[PDB]
């Protein structure tokens, strides 16, 4: 059943495309924090 | 049916590209946090 099949994909790509941001925003955070402890360790 | 059928294919494309994406962000995270603990297992020799 296709228009259920289509309804499955659009629902998983939903939830899929706001788990990706959440993770993106978390490693962004990440990377900046990381950054700032490698500069403090070069800088003292 | 032949539309919807295309559709379906290109749905399938599109939800493994963003697996594939969530994927690549958490091999991403792993090496930040694995270099996050090196240079915090440096600075707390140093400290000492």
């Amino acid at each position: 059943e296709l228009k259920k099949e289509s309804e499955s994909l659009r629902l998983k790509i939903l939830v899929l495309r706001n788990e990706l941001e959440r993770q993106k925003k978390a490693l962004g955070r990440e990377v900046a924090f990381l950054h700032k402890q490698q500069m403090a360790l070069q800088d003292k | 049916s032949e539309q919807l059928q295309r559709e379906l294919k290109e749905l399938a494309l599109e939800e493994e590209r963003l697996i594939q994406e969530l994927e690549d962000v958490e091999k991403n995270r792993k090496v930040v946090a694995e270099n996050l603990e090196k240079v915090q297992a440096e600075a707390e020799r140093l400290d000492q």
